[PDB]
């Protein structure tokens, strides 16, 4: 329902577009696999898994991709420096053109990632998701030889938790004064820098959560997303009253399914909506508002890239 | 009354 | 600051800086 | 996300406060029982059900209102002038506060609740649903005569599937009229006039919905709502694909929950969230958005009527 007068800045990792003004583009849904307790995952450290139901978890959102039309990304989640790498070498010997988000919470590792995905020779495809306040010299040292060219900026301010606290960590630079994160990125090598709204968890941050995704976007004009479903998995009142209902999880989906719908309307570009194997949930509620979305754009003026190919089309 | 923002052109 | 639009017939639009949903003055 | 600039009429029915800007009031969640082929309901032509078991579909609705916080309204449906009689006089006596609207796809069974309502004195508690485009010289003639004051005007363009039609027929009229929708209901006795977007089918004038929601309120300023989840009932993709799972309805309730949530952050006053059966699953998924919704308002300056009673307050 927005059409930000900011030129956005379309980029194209493997042919997934991020980016573009609301409708424009079919929204991203990058997918978390791996993570932590994931069932597949035996050895959670030296990456061992199933791999054979892991393929049936990621050519079901292959074909669910093929009949939404959504773009579809992964996102590898590793503890070790051991297991990410065993994660990037299943995921690119079953897909040679999806890019790939290497998460993981210690900046070692993430680096490691960084850096074996150049040696692989599939880094063009890598979306190595940090850089953040709480980067050390470590780690941006090394992703500056790794021939990674996208990253996910996470505009997360611990001191400020408002929406202009956003922007300042994005542009002029919070803790860890000066050298603003999307300015550090550049210097970094990172050539197609994705903002993250870094979604605060329900009751403290999670107004400036959506008031970002078109604050953000109309200001910067580059790609807009972020977890955020992690505001409602986060929640304390819905686990207490979701456990007394008779099915659990027919009361926590639609909550979590909608945290991603509200911040699709309000112009996010890619989701991340959580594990795998919610692929069923949301594809059909992204691609409804896809379709809403694909219906203003072409009454504000936007100029759909394929018409041919977006849920408004290929659904209805 | 309640006005609104101007109309931001370009010279 | 952004002013996006979302209703050109009406004239009505954001203001990201201050958050309003205002309408833009022709004049 | 946002605050709107024309000010915001507020109208306290029956102790439930519909319109205000967004966050400043909770949104209203608008059940309905007695629809068509409801469980509860054995003979639909004269009115006869089960009151006991009906009594705890409508309890359970006022415990959890209790605990979250959101305002309920019933939506006593009807098609024949006997049952909808019956239907409200149960009602009355079982809950002395809450609004119902008095909705029916016939025009004379709306003409034969208008006048019950006035006739045993529950009247200011009758919210007349919907005063749409093809209302009849004889409909208009049993509503000014009665004492209903509260009524919602079917923002419903037949030739026009777009924002300015929706506006047009609230404005100048559309065809086969000649004073606006909005103004009919003035000299109809509607103090209190309730705008309904009137939902469309997904890829048939679904965006406008949705865009319509925050331009309807800045534009008249009443209170804006209506029933989304039209759009994914109507939806042919989502009826073939959900079959195909095992849980039909594990994949279509993220998607009926998100039509309410997405135009509830557009701006959304209140919600026609269907049959009174899915209590269970709105109520987390809607007070999660109005968290947010009441975050942004404490932090853009608007002022809450009831912070204490906000889901910002009672599940944070």
């Amino acid at each position: 329902m927005f059409k930000f007068d900011k030129k956005q800045e379309v980029f194209e990792l493997g042919g997934v577009k991020f980016g573009g003004q609301p409708g424009e583009n079919p929204t991203v849904l990058v997918s978390t696999m791996f993570y932590a307790r994931h069932k597949i995952v035996t050895d959670e450290d030296k990456g061992i898994f199933d791999r054979a139901a892991a393929e049936t978890l990621w050519n079901t959102q292959v074909s669910l991709s093929d009949a939404t039309g959504l773009p579809y990304v992964n996102q590898i989640v590793g503890e070790t420096p051991e297991s990410i790498k065993r994660y990037i070498e299943w995921f690119v010997g079953i897909d040679d053109r999806t890019p790939f988000l290497i998460d993981s919470s210690a900046g070692n590792v993430r680096a490691a990632a960084a850096q074996y995905c150049t040696e692989i020779g599939v880094a063009d495809r890598a979306i190595h998701n940090s850089i953040n306040a709480s980067i050390e010299q470590s780690e941006i040292d090394v992703l500056t030889e790794s021939d990674v060219s996208a990253a996910i900026v996470l505009a997360f301010n611990a001191t400020d938790p408002t929406v202009k606290g956003k922007i300042d960590i994005l542009e002029v630079g919070g803790s860890g004064q000066t050298k603003g994160m999307l300015q550090v990125a550049k210097e970094c090598g990172i050539k197609y820098p994705i903002i993250d709204v870094a979604a605060m968890p329900l009751g403290a941050g999670s107004g400036a959560t959506i008031r970002s995704v078109p604050t953000l976007k109309g200001k910067f004009g580059l790609p807009i997303g972020g977890g955020y479903h992690n505001m409602a998995s986060a929640w304390d009142w819905l686990r207490k009253f979701k456990k007394t209902q008779p099915d659990p999880k027919a009361i926590y989906m639609p909550t979590d399914i909608g945290t991603n719908l509200v911040a699709q309307i309000a112009g996010s570009d890619y989701l991340l909506y959580g594990p795998i194997e919610n692929v069923n949930q949301i594809f059909p509620a992204v691609a409804m508002v896809d379709i809403m979305l694909g219906e203003t754009a072409k009454e504000l003026g936007v100029e759909i890239a394929d018409l041919e190919n977006h849920p408004v089309t290929k659904l209805t | 009354h309640e006005k609104g923002v101007p109309m931001v052109l370009a010279p | 600051m952004s002013i996006v639009r979302i209703a050109p017939e009406i004239n009505l639009v954001m203001d990201t800086e201050s958050g309003t949903v205002t309408q833009e003055r022709k004049d």
